[PDB]
């Protein structure tokens, strides 16, 4: 009975594991566009004060 | 060339002239075309005009024309239930305007001593807004979120919702409305003013509207227009509310225009004055003192985040200059609760003093509550499991729908109800439906409580007790 | 006779004059046109050659015409100062806006002036009991010191200053000035009806502290100003009446921010992400006149704006070498509904020193902090796998971390607007004893949010006694 | 189309692909004209060159122009400015899906990714 | 005329474009008729770039100009020895003139390849973590780097404050004098770090040369270049010498200022392209010269603040390029009771063990590998999975050996107190201790040896190594009195 | 190619690689002073390899019946698909074999990610 | 070098320490040349500056050059414009790594990014 409710268990552990990475991976997803797009436009702010010389 | 001049070059909105030595800054020209444009740059030799329209209209060896006055719009009565663009030319099809004079489109803000604390209530119509994040006349109550989140339906509920005093005669308690259209889309903003007129609301309410093709110049100088608008009403001792519809699309617009200048890009690629635009939009909403005449502008710009980025250079800026923010979240707009206020992030820096004393009465430590059940739900034990079936069913309390704005003297039994604890009794998916029966039972059996906290605004510990008696004699049936 | 010119351009807020004369007035003189609307000024910043002087507006440049005259004032602004200020507001030029009619102050004063040299600058520790849990704890305030509240918007920076000057400013002996820098003018008239309303200012007899407003209504010029015209009423209230001085500051990023504003219409190319090259310099011009000297002893607090949330701008990240104590405020722990939302970490200060603070102060605080770093560094794994997962002593510092973080929280008297808690003022020593005791795991029972909230430790087991009814 | 609608009054389908495409074209030539590149290296006047395009889309007293336009959205990035200057018109989205015709279903269209803003 | 005078055309900013001057020198001085002085960084077919040491209020547009016919120079001896002065080596203590042997160029050329030596002695600093992992060897340069807050400046002053046990002395070859340059820094941390250097009486050896945070660009520019030839005196005459620069981030904004006010054209991050030349022309300074020479050594300390953590930033990259060792602090390190955080991990020092003090070398040998091996072994235990004994052996003495890093602020111990203890963490016999009471244990060890074992500690500072005796006897106290 | 493809025989290209084009082509707009773009390429890139891969066809049996197949070859830096030039080019291109450097360590050689490649035009090519 | 090569026949190895600087050096004069700044400040002859040194080096049928040239990798990326434009011209790449050192292995080569031409 105790193995049974071990491996229950630990399908509940892991499953509940990857509900949570998963919300990380949306979060992280969004922050990694977020910094995508600032350094675009940092790295382009620089080439630009340089062109208006 | 004194009081004309000729252009010397056209590009990108922009247009040179040369003459005009006699010029004021920020003046207004006419070229031969008649289109007209702003006089943003003297320099020596040349000014440096900004085009209100398609640049199409304007070519190289023309003659300007001054006007002789600053930059400016109509103001008065007459423009209550128009259509305007911005400098204020009726675009609704119906006869010129009838005003009662013109003001500048930037006149300054009024200073520290004229104010008053914002002691009075814009009844919203809203459970959540008027019973969590109250806004004062004369407040400055940003609603911020993301795409189709209910933001516009937030503000023209608010709008709509003023219909049961404006009727009167009593000016010191309506509230005319002005709504500023920034890069909306034409049919949407003819949509609006057909729902407008079908909830018989436009007669009190003034729509200026720079739309999504208008060129860039419009769409940075709608804002202040419509502004000026409002101030007359804030002047002559008149109540008024200003939507921004939305400050983004004119940060976006204003970014354009600086840029096709030629000045230097800043963080996130808009300028460094960006926070000045907004800053000197928004400090002229007020409530003027007892010796101005206890005037007010109460207004509520629009943001549009994305992915919920509160963070935002934008949303952080204009965060810094409003009292506080009405913040809606998709990840609750999905999944179906509307209009979705997320009451983590909402903050109202100066409600607290504008509610209704019968409202902040029942609604009593509600917002920390709120924030409790968030604690609960985030992670059974018998004391969380009585304050989670409470948060759950006083959030399904919270909903409403769509041009159904409640009565104050309608919602303070509902939170009543809530807070206090009779809905235990009532299982949750019926919680619209208990609502729909007992305020109809309200409506027809002892009026009284309704016509007390009508015109008393506050509960004696008698209507305290009455309300109490007579919930109870609704739940137990 | 007088110095005159005329204007030969006109861009935002810069102004071009010329003049037919070769007395050129000095760079940062006044200058005076007269429209017809009330007398605009002028700040000389640049000569430009072909005796043109390129100067910037303190009001609307709407309605200037080239070829308008030009006088010169023979000086930089200059500002009231004087026992006579106090009790009064008045205007970065130095006007009153108060409507209570002209100061009467016996000398008038410039707004830039040398800070004081090394032979005058003065040391010494002295913590000053804000009456602030997570402050007097962590980062521990100094009498003389300058102090920093790091925030991004809406973070509860305002509130903060308003409840150190409801705490400080009433007991303190000495003058206070107040200097809104690019803050919301309603903050401002709510600063003067509380002033008035506590007493500290009185229409019908003395007053102790003056105002000087700038607000976020102004054009740059002024934003940029105000802040040296606060400066210059402190300075003389520290050199020459030889008082004790407050100086509070709420917005001072503004000041930097104003001169990025100009910059670009001054004629300079950018530097990183568009602020001004003399950020540095300049704020530096602007910041060490804030000192204490051997002549008096100023304690300033400097609320410090941080754009986008990011502690890494230029701005802030420049600030922080200008300080002795400093508290950033995180969004992400006002999300959590902990207030006054002060990062226990990141904030730091040079009093928090053994020799100063004694012993067991030190020894107790670097438990917390070790505690609180301890818990931050688990957040993935407590995440993923739930707290299940940690070992026994981890589980055991993360419980206690988190009723560590919700016992720092505080409810200000000022926030009782909000909080609908009669606000807490919590002694130095009775805060070392309450995080003592918890450290030692006298209160590991009560539950987590009998620590909400809450002043002291035996209001946390009243608040234990009322949770378990 | 606009001749369509406005000589004759029959409702017209005006379909676009690609509009992301509109966009990048409108940024080269921003380019070449020596602006100043906005954001993430788009042209300024974004916003409302996408909005003489997108204006003149819209009923009328006598017909309409309806536009069915294929969005292509760089590394599946929704808040991209484009993409987000694209949806800011939008008053429907039809998603078509790779794993929905591998199940066999056809014309594909996602029934809970596509949505309208009339469905009301 | 204007080849020795000159007009000014356009001031602002700080900077003065000058007419005339035809005969001026680049980089020389000037003084202006309202006797403010600048220097020349900009020569142009008919304009002169200026720059200003001071507020340009000053100066009015058609000023005339003199020129100096001096390159920037500051004097040099050993009057500069316990007193304060500005960029321009003025003194600002107001105690009193400064004597001077001589004068220097502000800039000046490194020593080449034939006058140098191996790193060959060592800088003593007295932290246990510094003097046992990564040594600093006199002549050595050695980038201190970490975000605002860290220590960074706690651990330059302890190595300032640590050379009083030979300063002192009447060896002058092992004496070590220290320059310590602030750049952009407000004041009164000027007045409270001299206030610390005379309660402890360092400053008897100490010169602090300022440019403050209000001071005009060019000042803040060239005061690491002005220390420099200070400090080369030292050097060229035989006498060893240590240079703290605190810190040359703040430096690198100042040119950028600088070079932008003048409109020449920038590079990355704004900073002009010059600012690799700026910070190694800088450094290559320091030296270790050879017995022809006179045999003495200038040691460098930049400081460099990482924005965020963000080592990879540009003047970050560049001055870690240039430096031969680097030392991280780890915000993180420093709330978990590692302080002084030094992330032991990326820290190096590239002379090795060569400059380090050989009985250190002797027992600290194996002392980096059990910190290798802890941190792996600890991250895989961090995950929550338990693990064979050996790996808990690992983990016992490595959280052992990290807590004996630990040390006081302001207190620097001798490398014959730093023997003892990493001898005890290595060799064992100071793994059964709880490791909340090691510091009890740290405090109380040495207060024993000092007394009933004298003659250890004498033999382990004047003979300098360990032979076998020594650490048999080392051995038998460490067995005694853990045992207590 | 085109003398083939226009003369009936059929020809096949291989650009080996066109990122390195590109970089030679900013070299020269911006030593010619021409506006800047993301990454200081000039906005002109994409039409520049647009103008040369659109020539790859295969002509109608009127038109001659000739060929000119086009292989261009790109270098990713750490996969990133989404950088400017690779975007231009992925956008342009028919479809995309697609290689991994980890299968090429795990000995799968030549270490197509089958995957990430596609072909939209060659599958009705194929031999049956 | 190639004196040694071309006149006097013998086979020479050619050592340079550190290749990098001579790109970072071109950078430096860039700006002031009048040049504007390519991708993350590099010159924009970065490419054919390369070429121009490194294509001198080679084996000719009249000798032979072995060279082995260090590389600076900035912030340990291997994909920096400058490490990324040098790996086109290398023969054998001895890729060391931080993580490999950090380890305590050395000469903390790499295995697996570590190439050369003629693992044959
Ligand atoms: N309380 C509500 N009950 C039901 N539907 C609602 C409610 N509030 C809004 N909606 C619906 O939500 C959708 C979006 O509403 P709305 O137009 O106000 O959003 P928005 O945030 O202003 O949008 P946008 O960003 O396009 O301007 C519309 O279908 C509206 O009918
Ligand atoms: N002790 C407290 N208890 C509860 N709420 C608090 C407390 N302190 C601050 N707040 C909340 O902080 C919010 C913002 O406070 P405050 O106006 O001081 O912000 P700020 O960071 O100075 O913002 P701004 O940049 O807009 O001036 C207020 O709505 C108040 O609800
Ligand atoms: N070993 C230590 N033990 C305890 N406290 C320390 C230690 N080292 C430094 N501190 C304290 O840490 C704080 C920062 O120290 P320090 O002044 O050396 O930092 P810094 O990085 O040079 O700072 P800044 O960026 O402000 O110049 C001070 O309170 C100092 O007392
Ligand atoms: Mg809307
Ligand atoms: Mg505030
Ligand atoms: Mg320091």
């Amino acid at each position: 009975q105790g193995y049974a409710a071990e491996i229950s268990a630990r399908r509940n552990a892991m499953d509940n594991a990857s509900k949570n990475a998963g919300d990380m991976i949306n979060r992280y997803s969004i922050l990694y566009n977020r910094t995508r797009q600032a350094v675009i436009t940092n790295e382009l702010v620089d080439i630009i004060t340089g062109a208006s010389s | 060339l004194n009081e004309t001049g000729r252009v010397l070059a056209v590009g990108d909105g922009i247009a040179r002239v040369f003459g005009l030595n006699n010029i004021q800054a920020e003046e207004l020209v006419e070229f031969s075309s008649g289109v007209k444009g702003m006089a943003l740059n003297l320099e020596p030799g040349q000014v440096g005009i900004v085009l209100f329209g398609s640049d199409r209209l304007v070519k190289e060896g023309e003659l300007v024309k001054r006007t002789g006055n600053i930059v400016d719009v109509p103001v008065g009565p007459g423009l209550l239930g128009r259509v305007v663009d911005a400098l204020g030319n009726p675009i609704d099809g119906k006869g010129p305007i009838d005003a009662a004079g013109r003001s500048r489109a930037q006149v300054k803000a009024p200073g520290i001593l004229p104010r008053r604390s914002v002691h009075e209530p814009v009844q919203t119509g809203l459970k959540a807004v008027d019973a969590l994040v109250p806004i004062g006349r004369g407040q400055r109550e940003l609603i911020i979120g993301d795409r189709q989140t209910g933001k516009t339906a937030v503000a023209l509920d608010t709008i709509l919702n003023q219909k049961r005093w404006n009727n009167g005669s009593d000016e010191s308690k309506k509230l005319y409305c002005v709504y500023v259209a920034v890069g909306q889309k034409r049919s949407t903003v003819a949509q609006l003013v057909q729902t407008l007129e079908q909830h018989d609301a436009m007669k009190y309410s003034i729509i200026v509207a720079a739309t999504a093709s208008e060129a860039a110049p419009l769409q940075y100088l709608a804002p202040f227009t419509a502004a000026s608008i409002g101030e007359w009403f804030r002047d002559n001792g008149k109540h008024a509310l200003i939507v921004y519809d939305d400050l983004s699309k004119q940060a976006v617009a204003y970014r354009q225009l600086s840029l096709l200048l030629r000045r230097p890009p800043g963080r996130e690629a808009y300028p460094g004055d960006v926070f000045y635009l907004h800053s000197r939009l928004l400090e002229r909403a007020a409530k003027l003192s007892e010796k101005e005449g206890s005037g007010s502008l109460t207004a509520l710009p629009v943001i549009e985040t994305q992915g919920g980025d509160v963070s935002a250079y934008i949303p952080t800026n204009v965060i810094s200059i409003t009292d506080g923010q009405i913040f809606l979240e998709a990840e609750l707009f999905y999944k179906g609760i509307r209009p979705a206020i997320n009451v983590g992030l909402s903050v109202s820096r100066v409600g607290s003093a504008a509610q209704v004393k019968a409202l902040k009465q029942v609604a009593g430590s509600l917002k920390l509550f709120l924030a409790q059940y968030r604690e609960v739900a985030a992670f059974l034990d018998a004391s969380t499991k009585q304050t989670l079936v409470r948060g759950e069913r006083l959030t399904q309390l919270l909903k409403q729908n769509q041009y159904s704005p409640l009565a104050t003297e309608e919602q303070v039994p509902l939170i009543y109800a809530g807070v206090n604890g009779h809905l235990d009794g009532i299982e949750l998916s019926r919680i619209g439906e208990f609502e729909s029966s007992f305020l109809s039972y309200l409506k027809s059996n002892h009026n009284e409580l309704l016509t007390e906290i009508r015109e008393k605004g506050e509960l004696s510990k008698e209507l305290l007790a009455s309300l109490k008696s007579a919930t109870e004699s609704f739940v137990a049936t | 006779t007088p110095i005159t010119g005329k204007v030969t351009a006109v861009i935002g807020a810069i102004v071009d004059v010329h003049f037919e004369q070769s007395e050129l007035p000095a760079i940062l003189n006044a200058l005076e046109i007269k429209t017809p609307q009330g007398k605009l000024v002028l700040e000389v910043a640049q000569h430009l050659g072909e005796n043109t002087v390129r100067t910037i507006a303190m009001d609307g440049t709407e309605g200037l015409v080239r070829g308008e005259k030009v006088l010169d004032t023979g000086g930089p602004i200059s500002v009231p100062v004087g026992r006579e200020t106090l009790g009064r507001i008045i205007n970065v030029i130095g006007e009153p806006i108060d409507e209570r009619g002209p100061i009467k102050s016996k000398l008038r004063k410039p707004i830039h002036a040398d800070p004081p040299s090394f032979a005058e600058q003065s040391t010494s520790a002295e913590i000053l009991e804000t009456g602030i849990k997570v402050v007097d704890l962590l980062a521990p305030y100094a009498r003389g010191g300058k102090i920093g509240l790091f925030g991004g918007a809406g973070v509860g920076k305002t509130v903060f200053i308003q409840e150190l000057i409801n705490n400080i400013a009433k007991a303190h002996g000495g003058f206070s000035v107040f200097t809104g820098v690019g803050e919301r003018t309603r903050e401002g008239n709510d600063l003067y009806r509380e002033m008035k309303e506590t007493g500290v200012i009185n229409l019908e007899g003395e007053s102790k502290v003056a105002l000087v407003f700038g607000q976020m209504n102004e054009p740059p010029g002024a934003r940029a100003r105000v802040a040296l015209t606060g400066l210059t009423i402190a300075e003389y209230f520290r050199d020459e009446e030889g008082q004790d001085v407050l100086l509070f500051i709420d917005n001072i990023f503004r000041f930097t921010q104003a001169g990025s504003e100009v910059s670009a219409l001054l004629g300079r190319i950018p530097s990183a992400v568009g602020y001004q090259p003399t950020l540095a310099t300049d704020m530096g011009l602007l910041q060490e006149r804030i000192t204490t000297t051997k002549k008096g002893s100023v304690t300033s607090v400097q609320a410090v704006y941080v754009p986008a949330d990011d502690l890494t701008d230029p701005a802030p990240a420049t600030t922080f070498a200008h300080l002795d104590a400093t508290t950033v405020l995180s969004r992400g722990i006002s999300e959590l509904g902990i207030y006054p939302a002060v990062d226990p970490l990141d904030s730091k200060s040079r009093l928090l020193d053994a020799a100063v603070v004694g012993q067991e102060h030190y020894d107790v605080a670097s438990k917390v902090q070790e505690t609180l770093q301890t818990y931050k560094s688990l957040q993935d794994i407590i995440a993923i796998l739930g707290m299940d997962e940690l070992s026994e002593q981890d589980k055991l510092t993360v419980e206690r971390a988190r009723k560590i973080q919700r016992f720092l929280s505080q409810p200000f008297a000022v926030a009782e607007v909000f909080t609908g808690i009669p606000g807490k003022l919590v002694r130095l020593k009775d805060t070392v004893a309450s995080f003592k005791a918890v450290l030692e795991g006298k209160y590991d029972n009560i539950p987590e949010h009998a620590f909400y909230m809450v002043g002291g430790i035996e209001d946390v087991v009243a608040k234990a006694e009322k949770l378990a009814a």
